[PDB]
């Protein structure tokens, strides 16, 4: 039932959600501000989206309604929040 | 980069402004593509004939750029305004975006393949229906091919996403037409059998075609099962009483709705378009007003803006139309090098009658060769020939031969008395041999005999319909071929093009094979490359978009390779590319 | 002497009173009251549409005895059209150019009005052979001027909206690329 996941964090912890995720047969969806256009999660995943356009990139990584905006847009079953940024955020 | 785009030359890449985006105020409302596509091709022409205002046809997408940017107008080009077409204009008739020129030049120079451009702008364009311009016996080519071939083309056109097929003649010819206009039919789509117009019905002098021999053409092609008559006016020759007498008396005889397609060449499309709908024209081409005008169809906004206060309006939205054409402007400015230069309204084309398209690659053709100063008395070579011929119907592919065989004429220094006697030992381009031999098919009037004789010496001369004379083609075996030569299994699509353009469409795939998917470049990078630390982003993918940086171009070594420093996805990567001027090793 | 009445709005809206049928026909007749020889109606920026163009060209014929002399541009595309209406109003003279220098800014073609009046109840007064003939030579001669024409020009129908003259419209377009302006020049056609 579950066939698709994103990951809303950046760094090293993406790239292991999508290493895992692609052991376990899922695909994977990346979220990426403009000044994080260079890495390497971003061509990690089987598709990249950019996220929090005009805005401070941690604040970018930290806008909830981009990124469940992606994720719906996306096709997106499952999020990953990695650690930090939205990990231990409730809303 | 580093050896430029072929044909055109060799410049720096312009810094080129995001085109203006349309702001359009949308209107939903029922086209002609759901009547088509839950009630019928009947219940469509029912709705066209219970219509007060004349219906537009949107010409931008194939013939605006035919007869202005040559045919190159790339998909990608398209893609971005194909959706504020489909939702901000749903009065449009239709929409030509396929046939004709496009499906050879696309493989030939764009290196696309123009099903995946239809597949493409099916997608984006769901509420608006497509027309392709059919030619008869040929389809896309200039040769004939037998009728299962055509009918396999019809299908699978129809399957991707053609609604609208217009169908036209050389010739005038109906044999050539009949089996095309019945396969459409038998696919459900909507056939439109086309009058190829030429010559002046208010002329007396000329009265080889008067107005009986159109209203018995007319008669004929209602006795076929034909939804809505087209009036074909390739070399824009329809003056506007011309125009009025024509549809009048078109419309006293047949009850098919009438399709005026005509040119602006000599300025007076317009009216001739104003003329027709007081009339009773049913549906007109026009295209928009950044690629209209000239050697193209008259501009939509100015049929609307002249038919605004008068008794019969024209079912457009016109500020979205100029929304359009705000896109269409901003963008013609990438396809610089392939602008054919000042346009005029040209008054001598009711001389030569050429067609526009066939214009501009006759003048080519002539400053290819050392004959580029001498276009005036190539017009009157052609005018000249056009008339030793009979006065034929000047129509891709027949005014392609009287262009060849005036080329021929004016280039070996001849003359009509010295083609009419000399010339019997005198060789001639295959154009003419296969337009004499009945490959073209049967004019009207029948050839000139003695001249005949004269053009082909003892090869055999058909008086038949040239598809039963073609060797039959079976799709399992060149599919089997197709499917070795290029290494996978191919769709329909890609057997009845490779049937179609044999070496083009083995030349594309090689290109296919080496360069890969050029179509999803913008074409500013397409033409020109790329530039000195210039970052550009490419979409291969819907999620995947490329960041490419050109960092450094490096000396050509001996052998001549150039090493080109990228930066691809953040990474540097290194390319080692051929420099074809240093001619070294 | 042409006196000469400057077309401006549309007199055949309803939503643009000031400029209707009755203040020109007050002006044609204030002009006919001097000692003017022609009247001619200068319609600077082809604001004229052959409809209006008729009604106007009648209106103005029913009202005085002076001959109308007729000059618009085809910057809407639609001049041939206005050319042809205002001939089967009666207009007398019309403004032409030959075909090289014709359309786009400038005036509809002598040659293409001749064709469009070929076939209809009045006829153009003119040689088309020769107009052709020196069309040739103007062709020949614009491609002297390179550097002074305006780029590739369009039928454009925003002249309805914003009723620049042609001229203007260059020279204004020159100025906001000579003052960095150049790429909000839509915005500045709206303001
Ligand atoms: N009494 C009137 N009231 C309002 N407007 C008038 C008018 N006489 C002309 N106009 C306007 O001027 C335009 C051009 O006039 P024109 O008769 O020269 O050019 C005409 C004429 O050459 C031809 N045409 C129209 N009805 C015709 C007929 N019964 N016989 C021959 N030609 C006809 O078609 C051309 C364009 O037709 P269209 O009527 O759409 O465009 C007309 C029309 O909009
Ligand atoms: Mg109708
Ligand atoms: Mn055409
Ligand atoms: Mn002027």
């Amino acid at each position: 039932h579950m066939k698709k996941l994103l990951v809303a964090n950046r760094g090293e912890i993406a790239v292991r959600v999508f290493r895992a995720c692609n052991e376990l047969g899922l695909s994977t969806v990346a979220v990426y501000a403009r000044e994080d256009e260079y890495s390497v999660h971003r061509f990690k995943a089987d598709e990249s989206y950019l996220i929090g356009q005009g805005k401070k990139p941690i604040d970018a990584y930290l806008d909830i309604d981009d990124i469940i905006r992606v994720a719906l847009e996306s096709g997106a079953d499952a999020i990953h929040p990695g650690y930090g940024l939205l990990s231990e955020n409730l809303e | 980069t580093v050896n430029g785009f072929p044909g055109i030359e060799n410049t720096e890449k312009r810094h080129f402004e995001e085109p203006r985006q349309p702001l359009l105020n949308l209107e939903k409302k029922k086209t002609a593509k759901n009547i088509l596509d839950e009630q019928g091709a009947d219940a469509v022409v029912d709705y066209v004939k219970n219509t007060k205002e004349v219906l537009l046809t949107d010409t931008t997408l194939r013939d605006a750029h035919q007869s202005l940017l040559a045919t190159r107008l790339r998909l990608q080009d398209m893609k971005g305004i194909a959706q504020a077409i489909d939702q901000g204009l749903p009065e449009l008739f239709s929409a030509e975006m396929w046939g004709g020129a496009t499906f050879d030049v696309a493989y030939r120079f764009l290196n696309e393949s123009p099903w995946y451009r239809l597949r493409k702008l099916r997608k984006l364009m769901p509420n608006t229906m497509f027309q392709m311009l059919f030619r008869g016996s040929n389809a896309v080519g200039y040769q004939n091919y037998p009728d299962n071939v055509i009918e396999e083309f019809i299908r699978v056109a129809a399957h991707e996403g053609i609604d609208v097929f217009r169908i036209f003649d050389s010739l005038n010819w109906l044999p050539q037409m009949e089996k095309s206009i019945q396969a459409v039919r038998d696919n459900g789509k909507i056939a439109e059998a086309t009058i190829c117009y030429t010559g002046d019905i208010l002329d007396p002098s000329r009265p080889k075609y008067n107005i009986q021999y159109y209203k018995d053409l007319a008669k004929e092609l209602e006795a076929t099962g034909a939804h809505i008559l087209a009036v074909k006016d390739m070399a824009g020759l329809l003056k506007p009483q011309a125009a009025y007498r024509l549809i009048s008396e078109l419309k006293d005889t047949v009850d098919l709705p009438i399709h005026l397609h005509t040119h602006d060449t000599s300025g007076n499309g317009i009216i001739t378009y104003s003329g027709a709908t007081q009339a009773g024209v049913d549906i007109i081409d026009v295209a928009t007003a950044s690629l209209a005008g000239g050697t193209s169809q008259p501009s939509m906004q100015s049929i609307y803006y002249a038919l605004e206060h008068g008794p019969r309006h024209a079912s457009i939205n016109v500020k979205n139309a100029e929304q359009i054409d705000h896109y269409w402007e901003d963008v013609r400015k990438y396809y610089a090098p392939f602008e054919a230069g000042i346009t005029s309204p040209q008054t001598e084309v009711y001389m030569h009658e050429m067609p526009g398209g066939q214009y501009t690659n006759l003048k080519s053709q002539a400053a290819a060769v050392g004959l580029g100063h001498r276009f005036d008395e190539i017009k009157q070579m052609y005018r000249k020939v056009n008339m030793m011929f009979g006065d034929i119907i000047k129509v891709t592919p027949s005014s392609k031969v009287v262009g060849d065989m005036a080329l021929f004429m004016i280039q070996n220094d001849l003359t009509e008395e010295d083609v009419y006697a000399r010339g019997n030992e005198l060789n001639f381009p295959e154009s003419v041999v296969s337009f004499f031999r009945g490959d073209l098919g049967q004019p009207v009037g029948g050839f000139p005999e003695k001249l005949q004789k004269i053009i082909v010496k003892d090869k055999a001369v058909i008086t038949d319909r040239p598809g039963l004379h073609a060797e039959k083609v079976d799709f399992e075996t060149v599919k089997a071929d197709l499917e070795q030569k290029i290494g996978y299994e191919p769709g329909d699509h890609e057997v009845i093009s490779y049937i179609m353009y044999p070496q083009v469409f083995l030349d594309y795939q090689k290109m296919q094979r080496e360069f890969g998917a050029v179509t999803l470049l913008d074409t500013p990078t397409f033409l020109h490359g790329m530039r000195l630390n210039e970052k550009i982003e490419v979409q291969i993918e819907k999620g995947k978009t490329l960041s490419i940086r050109l960092d450094e171009i490096g000396e050509p070594d001996l052998a001549g390779n150039r090493v080109l420093f990228f930066n691809l996805n953040g990474q540097r990567r290194e390319v080692v590319i051929n420099d074809q001027s240093v001619q070294a090793q």
